């Protein structure tokens, strides 16, 4: 059973006037937001000072595939793209 | 032939981590006689290290040299605080056994 997107937890985050500072990122204590960077899924928890974060999926090209990313945009827009044609 | 029939080698892959971007790591498959040999499949592993000295191991990704140029594609996502990658691809040829595939690791960096 794969796991597609991970997550990953980063500690001792800043707390400001009950958000979470996650690299310039604002996010008011209990809410998911979508960033661009980094790209990914983020969730503040201010009382313990985290922010869960979920990643983009990992890509391994197959035959005749290949990635489009773009920077630009959040999550999940800013996720590299497995493409093949169809 | 001699050890492995294949030399595993990076292409258009520095050993550099660089923040909010992801990873791409693209491996060339030649044989004894420098040439590219297309339709190995090659299977990666990875091990992140952040700056807390805590380790993650992610799930292993898997892709074939293209016919046109033997090359393997993978991509990563990485966490911020990670500041060592290190991770290994392995040939999986249907027609080799396990010990005669052909394995490389590498390491990459994030700046310090």
């Amino acid at each position: 059973v794969q796991e597609r997107g991970h997550t990953y937890v980063t500690k001792n985050v800043t707390v400001e006037d009950g958000a979470c500072v996650y690299l310039r990122n604002v996010i008011p204590n209990g809410e998911t937001k979508a960033l661009n960077n980094p790209c990914v899924l983020s969730t503040c928890y201010a009382a313990d000072r985290k922010v869960n974060s979920t990643l983009c999926p990992n890509i391994g090209v197959d035959e005749g595939c290949h990635v489009e990313w773009t920077p630009d945009g959040v999550y999940p827009n800013c996720c590299p793209k497995h493409v093949c044609p169809s | 032939m001699v050890l492995s029939p294949y030399k595993l080698n990076l292409v258009a892959t520095p050993l550099f981590l660089k923040p909010g971007i992801p990873y791409p790591i693209k491996v060339q498959v030649k044989d004894s006689l420098d040439q590219l040999v297309g339709g190995v499949p090659v299977t990666l592993n990875a091990q992140t290290i952040d700056v807390n000295q805590e380790t993650s191991d992610l799930d292993p990704s898997k892709s074939v040299t293209r016919v046109d140029d033997g090359v393997a594609s993978f991509v990563l996502n990485l966490p911020s605080g990670v500041t060592v990658l290190e991770f290994n691809v392995k040939t999986d040829a249907p027609d080799l056994p396990e010990e005669n595939q052909a394995r490389e690791g590498y390491r990459a960096i994030a700046y310090s």
